[PDB]
C-alpha cells in the first residue's frame, strides 16, 4: 500500500 | 516589540537545493531533535532510500539500510500531532515511524496530497524554497521493488538558517 515505516516496509 | 520568523533548514543535496521551513510552534521536540541533529552532521552523507513518484521520497538513515537512525536524545519519542498540520500539499515534511511514538531521526517529504497519512505521522515541515530539487528527486530511475533510487543521491551538508527578521 502506501505507508511510511522503518524497517518492515509493508504494502 | 521584535518578531521571531522561526528556524529553517537548507538540505544541499547532490542535485539541488531544498529549503525546509520547521514548525517549532507546533512540533516543539520533533523540532529540536530535527535541528539538533542537523546540527551534529547527523544527516551528512544520508541518501534517499526510498523514492515512491507520486508519493513520498524518504530519508535520514545513516546505515542507508531503512531501518536505522535514532533521535539525539537516543531513545524514540512521541508523537506531535495537530489539526491544523495535514498532508494536504506537495511538500510537507514528516516523520517516519513503526507506529505510536516511535520517532527517531527517518523522515520524509511528500509528493503530493496524502490525507491516509494524517494523524499517523507527526509533520513538523513544509519545503519552502527549491520545489525545483523536489523534480529532480521524484523522476529518478529507481529500482521497482524497493525504490531505492539506481544511482545514490545524497544529503552532503545542512545549513541550519536563524530568525529572518534579527
Amino acid at each position: 500500500x502506501l505507508l511510511v515505516t522503518a524497517g518492515l516496509v509493508l504494502a | 516589540s521584535r518578531v521571531d520568523g522561526g528556524m529553517s533548514v537548507t538540505l544541499h543535496t547532490d542535485v539541488g537545493d531544498i529549503k525546509i521551513e520547521v514548525f517549532c510552534e507546533r512540533t516543539p521536540k520533533t523540532c529540536e531533535n530535527f535541528l539538533a541533529l542537523c546540527a551534529s552532521n547527523y544527516y551528512n552523507g544520508c541518501i534517499f532510500h526510498r523514492n515512491i513518484k507520486g508519493f513520498m521520497v524518504q530519508t535520514g538513515d545513516p546505515t542507508g539500510t531503512g531501518r536505522g537512525g535514532n533521535s539525539i536524545w537516543g531513545k524514540k519519542f512521541e508523537d506531535e500531532y495537530s489539526e491544523y498540520l495535514k498532508h494536504n500539499v506537495r511538500g510537507v515534511v514528516s516523520m517516519a515511524n513503526n507506529g505510536p511514538n516511535t520517532n527517531g531521526s527517518q523522515f520524509f517529504i511528500t509528493y503530493g496530497k496524502q490525507p491516509h497519512l494524517d494523524m499517523k505521522y507527526t509533520v513538523f515541515g513544509k519545503v519552502i524554497d527549491g520545489l525545483e530539487t523536489l523534480d529532480e528527486l521524484e523522476k529518478l530511475p529507481v529500482n521497482e521493488k524497493t525504490y531505492r533510487p539506481l544511482n545514490d543521491v545524497h544529503i552532503k551538508d545542512i545549513t541550519i538558517h536563524a530568525n529572518p527578521f534579527a
